[PDB]
């Protein structure tokens, strides 16, 4: 039995800075589908990592050489409904532990907001790493 | 064209990872396990050592294989005494290729007939043309 | 839904366990880029702690492997001292790196899966495979959590678990030892399972009242 996972991200909607120089909170900032997995993948089996290490949380910083940075949550939904998450950075944020659904399962990418400072216009960037640990 | 960089890349804290070879379409030089092929009949399994070499205008990796190695692959070493450190030179052999098939980590070696150890029977002819 | 620009990202290990014969020369497993694009796959062995150690080699460690090409991993034991009355648990890790791809801010994020496989190191001293084994698991309730005791040598991997009829997520349990399961919600106040087998199929469904 081979071990295939898959991942496909699709973008959310396009993001403004507010008024104030932060962004708004729990904005759709892009959708994960995981897939492949064998029946019985569970929720802490999956982990996403990035350079920042921080627990729970994703960090993107700005590309301009000021460092601007934000952090987004990365949360799902379980067959009744209720909110479950992948480990981020080795921690859960929400929820209890949980088989993912069966042949494939979306997560999604909410922002949290800027880390401290107005965020500036321009591109930012994360590089993310998904490890999934096979039962 | 695709390139590469080393962002996503574990790096052993300020370790540096040169990526410039895949940029190519190349492959790192090393240690690789492989079956070997002689003639298209495959003769062994084992570590072999590669390194770059230029052949007609093209990077490839090439073995480092001993004349002990050769005789157990089926090849008749005292036609080729230019064949001989411990790695014969591969091209003292005329009408042959090397190739290392990467993706399959085979490495074929084609020869001519006349190189070869005889192998009565019987899949294959009785004679053969050479070259 | 195509308003929205989408990635997609995927790696596949030809198995989903190795059982590696202690003292075997080495063993051979399929990686495959199963994507439209080149990527540099690099693999890594970690201990049950998900810590790096290096008891065990894989060759190549860091390698291009091309859009919808496979290629294999050869995976070594470089000597360390095993106990021989149990299974060792170690991890190979594969992961596939893609290639470069006023107002507003653009989310440029990319991805790369890291697909983690059980490396069971298996002393020739133990006889039989786990699923002669699997019915002896026993379990009893400690402190609000679910305890699954084991006394086989093997590490029983569990595919599917049920305790009163819900589900729990499967986690293995370690060879002559335990593992404790978390109760959540409604799971409270008969369990049954399923292990994996060494070809990574789930096996027979056993059932079994709590203990104590």
């Amino acid at each position: 039995e081979p071990a295939r996972i898959t991942l496909t991200y699709k973008e959310g909607a396009p993001i403004t800075i507010m008024d104030n120089g932060n962004i708004d909170t729990e904005l759709l900032v892009g959708t994960l589908t995981l897939g492949g997995y064998k029946t019985g993948t569970t929720s802490t089996s999956v982990n996403f990592t990035d350079a920042a290490g921080d627990p729970m949380y994703l960090t993107f910083t700005s590309q301009d050489g000021n460092n601007h940075q934000f952090t987004t949550k990365v949360i799902g939904k379980d067959s009744r409904d209720f909110d479950i998450s992948p480990k981020v950075n080795g921690e859960n944020l929400v929820g209890d532990d949980v088989v993912l659904a069966t042949g494939s399962q979306d997560f999604f990418v909410r922002s949290i907001g800027s880390k401290g400072g107005k965020l500036a216009a321009g591109k930012y960037t994360d590089a993310v790493t998904v490890t999934v640990s096979n039962q | 064209a695709y390139t590469f960089d080393s962002t996503m890349l574990d790096t052993n804290s300020g370790e540096s990872i040169d990526v410039s070879l895949f940029n190519q379409g190349l492959q790192l030089p090393g240690n690789y396990f492989v079956n070997v092929f002689v003639n298209g009949r495959k003769v062994d399994s084992g570590n072999i050592d590669f390194r770059l070499e230029k052949h007609n205008g093209k990077e490839l990796l090439w073995p480092c294989l001993s004349s002990l190695q050769l005789t157990k692959y089926g090849i008749d070493i005292d036609k080729y005494p230019d064949l001989i450190e411990q790695c014969v030179d591969l091209l003292a052999i005329p009408h042959s290729d090397v190739q290392f098939y990467f993706n399959q980590q085979k490495l074929s070696l084609i020869v001519p007939p006349q190189a070869l150890l005889p192998r009565f029977d019987g899949i294959m002819p009785m004679q053969l043309w050479d070259d | 839904d195509i308003k929205f620009a989408s990635k997609e990202y995927g790696v596949t290990i030809g198995e989903s366990r190795i059982i590696y014969p202690l003292d075997a020369a080495g063993v051979m497993v399929s990686v495959k880029n199963t994507q439209d694009y080149p990527v540099l796959i690099q693999s890594r062995i970690y201990d049950e702690n998900k810590e790096k150690e290096d008891p065990f080699v894989v060759t190549p460690p860091l390698f291009r492997l091309d859009a919808k090409q496979q290629n294999s991993l050869r995976i070594a034991q470089a000597g360390g001292v095993f106990p021989r009355d149990k299974e060792s648990l170690k991890w190979l890790c594969v992961k596939g790196i893609p290639p470069k791809d006023d107002k507003d801010v653009g989310v440029f994020v990319q991805f790369a899966i890291n697909n983690c496989i059980k490396l069971l190191v298996r002393p020739n001293e133990l006889k039989g495979t786990p699923i002669q084994f699997a019915e002896n698991l026993s379990w009893k309730v400690d402190g609000g959590k679910l305890i699954a005791e084991n006394p086989s040598p093997f590490y029983m991997n569990i595919g599917e678990l049920t305790f009163g009829g819900k589900s729990i997520p499967s986690h293995y349990i370690p060879p002559k030892s335990t593992w404790a399961f978390d109760l959540p919600k409604g799971l409270a106040g008969n369990v049954s399972w399923r292990i994996i087998n060494d070809q990574g199929g789930l096996d027979r469904l056993y059932s079994k009242n709590v203990t104590l």
